[PDB]
């Protein structure tokens, strides 16, 4: 959700 | 038109980001593109710690505060010698970006990253290379500056 | 395996030749990129007529007995704010190349470059970036040195  | 962003690994969940293979980043497109992959621009202790574990480009970047290159192994091509994370005085051109991903582990990641994770709608065909040269290909936009876009 | 060459226009015949976004290119591998581009590594004469009329880059790279960098405005990422053609003095690791087309007009070109033309045989998947960002693709070699390969 929240990765590169 | 297109638009190619060129990526390291992540160390310490710093990045390196080079757009379309020359110097071509504001400050404000900065913030932007770290935003779309889900990233802050990094602080000073960020790229230390990245540095300390292998981190270091032949390139001068953004990072909150500064604009800086990271170099562990002197070269006359990169900061004329200079090591550490190397700070720009004079530093009102367009650059690359560093971006710092809270996501991302303590080491070294090179998962390969198959899109612009936090872009929008756009017409801009945007391209990710990852380090090992593999390509990824979507629609979108990211920038929010009128300036960046419309010089 | 790929290969992407990103190049300029041309100046006076000069050009800029940069191998997958990072300093990768021996010296003998940049004589054999200016063969497969028909093209020979510049004198310096050739470099100095091309910065006269507006070429200049941000990469060091090869010219016959030289590593370069043009410079026409002061930047100071860019050989540390000179101008000129700046002579790298610690020339030792690899770096990008420069190329001199005895075809091309005598001012600046532009005009789309659509393959390697004097490439060889060879598996590689080679691509051709101009300017504007266009790609051209074909299956290749051009090394000649197995040093450059292994």
């Amino acid at each position: 959700a929240a990765a590169v | 038109a297109q638009i190619d962003l060129n990526i390291t690994c992540r160390f310490a969940g710093v990045f390196h980001v080079e757009k379309n293979g020359r110097y071509s980043i504001s400050r404000t497109e900065a913030a932007d593109l770290c935003k779309a992959f889900n990233s802050t621009l990094p602080t000073m202790a960020q790229m230390e710690k990245a540095l300390s574990i292998g981190f270091e480009t032949c390139r001068y970047g953004f990072i909150e505060g500064h604009v800086v290159i990271p170099r562990i192994h002197p070269n006359s091509i990169c900061a004329a010698n200079n090591t550490g994370v190397y700070i720009l005085t004079s530093n009102t051109s367009q650059y690359d970006t560093y971006c710092f991903n809270a996501s991302a582990p303590p080491e070294e990641d090179c998962t390969s990253v198959t899109d612009l994770p936090n872009a929008f709608d756009g017409p801009i065909t945007i391209t990710i290379v990852n380090r090992d040269g593999t390509r990824y290909v979507q629609k979108g936009e990211y920038r929010t500056n009128p300036e960046d876009i419309y010089p």
